[PDB]
DNA sequence: TTTTTTGATAACTTAATCTCA
DNA sequence: TGAGATTAAGTTAT
């Protein structure tokens, strides 16, 4: 690539020939100025097939100055976002062991960024650095999926535009919200039923750690 | 503020909600007010009596009735009265989102609450009372309560409005431009500031012009600034550079427009100048609030609407600006193809002109009320006041090389070569200019003439704002939806009722609670009449009814509170016991029983009923909108000044939009209105109607001077108070002998022919007949008007014919149009060489039969004469023209490989110009004399829209000349050549059904 | 999102498993809501489960969810809610499926039922007492055990002479034939209406331990068999010529104007049996006709009903009269309209 | 860094399907 | 050896 010079897999192949020629038009300024993940939570998410992760989940703020790519993969708990989600799960579960919850190490569940890069504390406001981007990059996890969790209500309303093909996906509110509107009713294991309406293998929100 | 008008309503969206006020005043100075926002909630006194907080703010709402409205089968006759209960529901206002557990009155956002809880029309004039005013900011005057501080209303006055019509003309390389790499060039702006100053500025970057070119420029009178502060806004050409030039942008756009207008411009325009100021020169354009406490940092938002069975960009800002996009507002209205600049002004700007004189190159033309009937000439000026590239003859284009406007017309001086006659066509269509080309090879002369094609779009974008009346539009949609001016072209038929809806709801006092799992049937029956034959050639009347699906669930009370039950029946031993409860239980002038097709499989017999009692809310809206657009229609006959059409010319459009929607939200799943049995008794009863008026004109003899109808006149439903005697008294002339025979009927529109063939004769049959089917045909609120006469019908298929348009007032020598409805020439399917063909065939046949010979067959060999001259010939390519071969077809969106299974629709490449989802879309598919047919749809995809194709290729030929035989042996009967038409070239049977 | 969404989709789930016993309908439904809320979803808008005690001979019949048949979509009426009378062996006890119950000459038999282990199943059926398959937990093993109704099998874990139709209940004649001196097991009617066997003539018919088994044909069968046996379902059913009592015998009350009245006044349960079905089906029931073939002559007829009482019936489209099973019924049809008008001024009075 | 979406159908048109093989 | 009956959907018109 010109700009911050890929080593492409066999799963996202069809994309990245599109996805260098849509990134070129914004790398000449974006790659500039600074902005809150490290220049590199790119194609980080891009080795192994994606044969087995069917559930994918979703996030339009990649974290203030203390960003880490893959949403909700901080190892500190501090964060709004991430000790709520582990509310709600120790409260439909209860597993005591406490050591930094994150969605990512599942052998069925990976997780995306819907913006990959974003400003320091600059939320929505790169609709247009990354809008091209954005489209190309959700239509192979649309073309294999079984849900997607997308989280954010009003903010991911605009995504059957970017849905090129027809998937099961929820949106679902966010936990900053604004009476504290999460912990009331959030139906995660909705998805946990999902996978077996499509005749797949429940996924307990519990493996590793 | 005393007393200033209303421009625009918002509400900020930060840490404490406020809802703002932006106004002019009489003069030239923006006043904003602002007031606290909450959530409303209209729950009784035993669900909030009970909370942790007490009541924060409560109103005397009154005592409320809720009725619970459902349908459910009964396959008896024992049905429980609807559930009414009266309470004392309490008008409650929240600062915040509290889930009660109530949740009465719901459907409503937050906005039409305001409005009706206070009581604003949400455009209009108020006196701001200073006695609560308070000066929270430099301009700001903030008062707590919007209830008493809008008591007194007063009548609109001409504020000084501002307008900024921009259009930046970019970089067009090889594909659509981009804000990252193509560079702007001639941004334009029609600056209308509060003066009534009407200021043209074509600003050129000098980034791309040399030194010489500048110079050359400043000696003719034009500017080289360098800063923002040192601009003059009397002048007419700037050479600024790219971040001054953002610079200027940022300065206009954050300006208190009152209108900031473009073309593809939310999308396109307005887009680009943000994402290039924020880009290049790294400043945001912050619209600060009214009272200054929140930064949008402006970002432009979609909004997508998809049905079961559209994407708009809109502007963020909370300044009291209108930023508007016309592109949007052009694919809303009525139905055409006309969706492009070029297209659009071709279609909106053209006039007659006479050669008054001639010339080498120089065709002098003239254009008054002497050649055209009015207004178009002076349109025509206007345009030409910019404009200079005029279309004459549909295909020849001319640079204007000389325009002069005396007083009221036009001495435009084009480049025609010596064309005949005397009178042309003259209409601003597309230019023969190649924008890829002129900024291929960029001097000072091209830049001035870009700079000239710029302000032209700019202007151009003014005319088609002046030319709709999209102000006027705005303001009417304002006025009538109860809605803020932002958002008046982006909500659909569901929610722009909701407003009306809610302010009959609050003056009845009920809630109409619905409970879940109403009603889930599919749909309801229909019916289609195929005609009696293909040829008539004589005169055909047409009629056609008034809003009949309104008028009939206004003439029903067709309410899901007035369902009284649906008695449906299994067998026939059943059937009749019920139907006779049904007849002597239900007296007919209070409850009307519809003889709805059964909802289930299996049933017989379904019978809605509904009661006539009072009125319902649906019956009482479309009631409302019916006379607003009739109270709004005439002023425009009554107003002399531009309000005329100002003012009083969109409030009767939108009016009859609304009402003309009531009927498909009725039968809509998921609506305010939605009642399955009441869309079926409203397509029950037109079917009826439709029948009635069939079925009555059917073999109506106009023996002497009277007709004597097909059948009885009785009422279709039940007892009415009509006389059932089918013989009239009409005023014909006594020397008529005509027979009428209802030969097809649309919805609300009936067609009978006539024996006669002069126009005058049927105009004044039709007329006068019209003028007595209303006094003892229809009834009640059923009102019926006389289109046109139809000559030379020929039903081409069950809904498709064409004919010879003739109106009440176009009498025998007066220029005919080929009005139809929805046949070849009506419909966009066609192409090219097609209409024409079919036109002077059916012409030439129009006399061929109506004198009456039953026997002539040289209309088919004439026709072989008339295409063999061209079939062979048109084989070679020869640079075919594509801008008139396609149709309405758009990219498409549901599709399983590709729409309409071919190469590469949908799913196509290099497209960049224009292509999207919702676009109208035209392009093009040694080996003449081609054999066999190859199912020909080969080449069909979305790539480049161009206008521009090669030659020398014979390519294979669609199905112009198969669809134009199977017509013409439609018209005809013998078939003693059909195989031999394209037996040799293609292989084939006409189907002649 | 919420929890009635949840809930939504959880019994989607659990009907979409179980739809070969049936719900199937609201199923369809069902996949409506899920392809709008979540833009699709896994699944897409009469017979028993494979799985697999001697066979009760008659009809048998699976029920699961709270009766279809494994042979076609014949899911019938049940004597006074026997379904819910025990209650729900399937909710109440999980690990049984499709619970059959088997007819045998107007008679209600539970067969052998697939679970877990069959240990449960017969606890239940001791526990809710209706009959029992048999104890295992074609002349030998299953021999040795008795019972008053046949049966041959599932698992362990000649020449005819003439016809004589039998009699089990009220108006209700099983068919039967007489062999070279025993009865034929042909008591359905569709079997020996797909296969009609002339008598006197050799037929291909085996016996495992107690007795044997395998338009036009139809009108040979109404001619032979007493031409006067319609066909009231499974079974036949002749005339019937009665009035008040076989509206006593139906209504399970003392035969007896004011006196019925008086009757039905008496005992609460059959007043609401009364007031609480239309006065036409309780009057099909009571006579027996059939379902479909009653429905089809009635829709093809011209009644003149006045005052909820018909005065006189008439025929109109003479091909419903091909079938024999409706010109036998027509022939009849004076009965049933006087017994609906009978119980038409029954109820009126009431 | 927070409330928000959409009218049902009735039918002519070209489409090869493919085999008589 | 040409004659037909849904698809596969759209496709324009009240
Ligand atoms: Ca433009
Ligand atoms: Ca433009
Ligand atoms: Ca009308």
């Amino acid at each position: 690539i010109s700009h911050a010079p890929i080593t492409y897999h066999d799963d996202w192949e069809p994309v990245m020939s599109q996805l260098v020629e849509f990134y070129n038009e914004v790398a000449s300024w974006l790659l500039r100025d600074e902005t809150s993940p490290i220049p590199d939570k790119f194609f980080i998410q891009l080795k192994q097939p994606l044969r087995n992760k069917r559930v994918c989940v979703c996030g339009i703020d990649p974290y203030p100055k203390d960003g880490t790519g893959v949403p909700f993969e901080s190892p500190n708990f501090t964060k709004k976002s991430i000790k709520e989600i582990a509310s709600s799960i120790s409260r439909l579960t209860g597993v005591i062991d406490y050591k930094g919850y994150n969605l990512n190490i599942i052998d069925g569940v990976i997780p995306w960024n819907y913006y990959l890069s974003c400003k320091l504390g600059e939320t929505k406001s790169h609709a247009i650095y990354w809008d091209k981007i954005s489209k190309l990059l959700l239509q192979h996890i649309t073309k294999h999926v079984s849900v997607l969790y997308c989280l954010g209500k009003t903010d991911f309303s605009n995504i059957r535009a970017k849905l090129e093909s027809p998937v099961t996906t929820i949106v679902g509110y966010h936990p900053a919200a604004r009476d504290h509107q999460f912990e009331k009713d959030r139906s995660f294991e909705i998805i946990n039923v999902l996978l077996e309406l499509d005749n797949k293998t429940p996924i307990n929100w519990a493996q590793g750690f | 503020g005393m007393d200033v008008r209303c421009i625009n309503w918002f509400e900020s969206h930060g840490e404490n909600r406020f809802l703002y006020l932006k106004s002019r005043c009489r003069n030239g100075e923006t006043v904003f007010i602002r007031f606290p926002h909450y959530f409303y909630y209209v729950v009784t006194d035993e669900i909030y009596q009970s909370l942790s907080p007490p009541p924060f703010n409560a109103r005397p709402m009154g005592k409320m009735r809720t009725i619970d409205i459902d349908e459910t089968i009964s396959y008896n006759l024992d049905i429980k009265d609807r559930k009414c209960s009266v309470a004392d529901m309490w008008l409650i206002e929240e600062p915040k989102k509290r889930s009660i557990q109530n949740a009465t009155m719901d459907e409503f956002f937050n906005i039409s609450w305001f409005y009706i809880s206070n009581g604003i029309s949400p455009d209009g004039c108020y006196s701001l009372d200073e006695q609560y005013l308070t000066k929270i900011n430099n301009g700001c005057y903030h008062c707590d309560d919007p209830r008493n501080c809008f008591a007194k209303e007063i009548p609109r006055f001409d504020i000084p409005r501002s307008y900024l019509f921009l259009d930046i003309e970019c970089h067009f390389d090889k594909k659509f431009p981009s804000v990252f790499i193509n560079p702007i060039s001639h941004t334009s702006y029609c600056y209308i500031d509060l003066s009534g100053k009407r200021l043209l500025f074509t600003l050129i970057n000098e980034e791309m012009l040399t030194e010489q070119e500048i110079q050359e420029a400043v000696d003719r009178g034009c500017l080289r600034i360098q800063s923002l502060m040192e601009m003059d806004y009397e002048r007419e050409l700037v050479l600024c550079s790219e971040i001054v030039l953002l610079r200027i942008a940022k300065q206009l756009l954050e300006l208190t427009f009152d209108y900031v207008v473009t073309f593809n411009g939310h999308n396109f325009d307005l887009r680009y100048i943000t994402n290039r100021l924020e880009l290049l020169t790294g400043e945001k354009i912050i619209f600060r609030s009214p009272d200054k406490k929140e930064a949008v940092h402006l970002c432009i938002y979609e909004r997508n609407q998809s049905s079961h069975k559209n994407t708009t960009f809109h502007v963020n800002n909370n300044n009291g600006t209108i930023f508007f996009d016309l592109y949007s507002f052009i694919q809303k209205s009525e139905k055409l193809d006309s969706y492009k600049l070029d297209s659009i002004s071709k279609n909106a700007f053209s006039c007659m002109g006479k050669v008054l004189n001639r010339g080498v190159r120089e065709m002098t033309f003239i254009g008054d009320d002497t050649t055209d009937a009015k207004g178009k000439a002076d349109t025509f000026a206007k345009v030409l006041t910019t404009g200079n590239y005029v279309t004459v003859d549909e295909d020849i284009i001319c640079k204007v090389i000389r325009k002069d406007i005396l007083e009221n017309g036009f001495k435009v001086v084009l480049s025609c070569p010596t064309l005949p006659n005397d009178i042309y066509k003259l209409s601003f269509g597309k230019d023969d200019i190649d924008l890829a080309q002129m900024y291929k090879d960029y001097n000072l002369n091209i830049a001035l003439d870009m700079a000239r094609y710029c302000i032209h779009d700019a202007c151009l974008c003014q005319y088609l704002w002046e030319y709709y009346g999209v102000e006027t539009k705005t303001d009417a949609g304002a006025a009538t939806y109860v809605l803020p001016q932002s958002m008046v072209f982006e909500y659909r038929a569901s929610t722009i009722i909701k407003g009306p809806l809610l302010k009959l709801l609050l003056e009845t006092k009920t809630i109409l609670v619905r409970s879940e799992t109403k009603q889930k049937f599919p749909y309801e029956g229909g019916k289609v009449f195929a005609p009696k034959q293909k040829m008539f050639s004589n005169n055909v009347l047409i009629f056609d009814y008034n809003s009949l699906y309104p008028n009939v669930c206004i003439f029903g009370n067709l309410s899901p509170e007035t369902l009284v039950g649906v008695v449906v029946s299994t067998n026939r031993l059943e059937e009749e016991i019920n139907n006779q409860l049904l007849l002597q239980k239900y007296p007919p002038p209070r409850y009307i029983t519809v003889h709805c097709e059964p909802r289930l499989p299996n049933l017989i017999s379904e019978i809605a009923i509904f009661d006539r009692s009072i009125e319902g809310t649906i019956p009482r809206l479309l009631r409302t909108f019916l006379a607003e657009r009739a109270r709004y229609k005439k002023m425009l006959k009554q107003a002399t000044s531009s309000t005329e059409k100002a003012i009083y010319d969109s409030m009767q459009y939108t009016y009859k939009i609304v009402a003309n929607s009531v009927y498909g939200l009725m039968g809509f799943r998921n609506s305010a209105l939605y009642s399955y049995a009441s869309a079926k008794s409203c397509t029950s009863i037109g079917r009826r109607m439709i029948l009635y008026l069939e079925s009555v004109l059917n073999g109506a003899e106009l023996s002497n001077g009277m007709l004597r109808f097909a059948n009885t006149l009785s009422n279709p439903f039940y007892m009415d108070d009509r006389d059932i005697n089918p013989i009239v008294k009409t005023s014909l002339p006594i020397d008529y002998r005509f027979r009428f025979r209802s030969v097809y009927g649309d919805t609300d529109s009936v067609f009978t022919e006539i024996d006669s063939q002069d126009v005058d004769k049927s105009i004044e049959i039709a007329k006068e007949l019209e003028r007595l089917i209303n006094s003892r045909v229809l009834f009640n609120n059923f009102k019926i008007e006389f289109e046109a006469v139809y000559k030379n019908l020929i039903m081409q298929s069950k809904k498709k014919y064409t004919t010879m348009k003739y109106s009440a007032s176009s009498n025998s020598k007066s220029v005919p149009e080929r009005i139809n409805k929805g046949t070849s020439e009506t419909r966009r399917d066609v192409s090219k060489f097609h209409k024409n063909m079919i036109k002077t065939y059916k012409t030439r046949l129009s006399e061929m039969l109506s004198e009456g010979r039953m026997n002539s067959n040289q209309v088919c060999i004439d026709i072989l004469r008339s295409l063999e001259t061209d079939l062979r010939s048109e084989f070679d390519s020869r640079s075919s023209p594509l801008e008139l071969f396609m149709l309405s077809r758009m990219h498409h969106s549901n599709y399983k490989s590709a729409d309409n299974p071919n190469m590469y629709l949908v799913t196509e490449k290099n497209n960049p110009e224009t292509i999207e989802l919702g676009e109208r879309y035209y392009f093009a598919y040694n080996v003449p004399w081609t054999k066999k047919l190859v199912n020909i749809k080969t080449y069909e995809t979305i790539i480049d829209r161009s206008f521009k194709l090669g030659s020398n290729q014979r390519i294979f030929y669609e199905v112009y000349f198969k669809r134009l035989t199977s017509e013409i042996v439609n018209l005809l009967d013998n078939k003693v050549l059909c195989i031999s038409f394209f037996q040799r070239m293609f292989g084939s049977r006409p189907t002649f059904y | 999102t919420s929890s009635a969404d949840l809930t939504n989709l959880k019994e989607l789930l659990s009907l979409y498993k179980s739809l070969r016993f049936s719900a199937i309908e609201k199923y369809n439904s069902l996949v409506e809501w899920g392809t709008s809320t979540y833009w699709k979803i896994g699944v897409q808008k009469t017979s028993i489960s494979d799985y697999y005690l001697p066979v009760y001979f008659g009809s048998v019949f699976i029920y699961s969810k709270g009766m279809v048949e494994l042979g076609s979509g014949n899911s019938f009426q049940i004597p006074d809610e026997i379904r819910s009378a025990c209650n729900k062996v399937l909710d109440s006890d999980n690990g049984i499926d499709f619970l059959r119950f088997v007819l045998l000459n107007n008679r209600w038999i539970m067969e052998d039922a697939i679970s877990q282990s069959p240990v449960n199943i017969f606890k239940l059926a001791s526990e809710y007492g209706l009959n029992i398959p048999n104890y295992l937990e074609y002349s030998i093993m299953e021999r040795s055990f008795d019972d008053t109704f046949p049966k041959i099998s599932i698992s362990y874990i000649m020449y005819i002479e003439s016809i004589k139709v039998d009699r089990i209940g009220d108006n209700i004649f099983i068919p039967s034939v007489i062999t070279k001196g025993k009865k034929i097991l042909v008591k359905d009617v569709d079997h020996l209406i797909r296969s009609k066997v002339r008598e006197h003539t050799f037929v291909k018919v085996k016996k495992k331990n107690t007795f044997s088994i395998l338009g036009e044909v139809i009108k040979r069968i109404i001619d032979t068999i007493g031409r006067d046996y319609y066909v009231n379902g499974k079974y036949f059913s002749k005339v019937g010529i009665a009035g008040l009592k076989q509206l006593t015998n139906k209504l399970d009350i003392n035969e007896c104007v004011d006196e019925l009245v008086d009757e039905i006044n008496k005992s609460g349960t059959v007043k609401r049996k009364i007031k609480n079905q239309s006065v036409f089906d309780l009057s099909r029931e009571c006579l027996g006709y059939p379902e479909a073939d009653f429905i089809t002559l009635v829709n093809n007829m011209r009644f003149k009903i006045e005052n909820c009482k018909v005065v006189n019936f008439n025929i109109e489209n003479t091909n419903c009269l091909n079938n024999p099973s409706i010109e036998t019924i027509y022939g009849n049809f004076n009965q049933f309209v006087s017994i609906f008008n009978t119980v038409t001024d029954v109820k009126k009075r009431l």
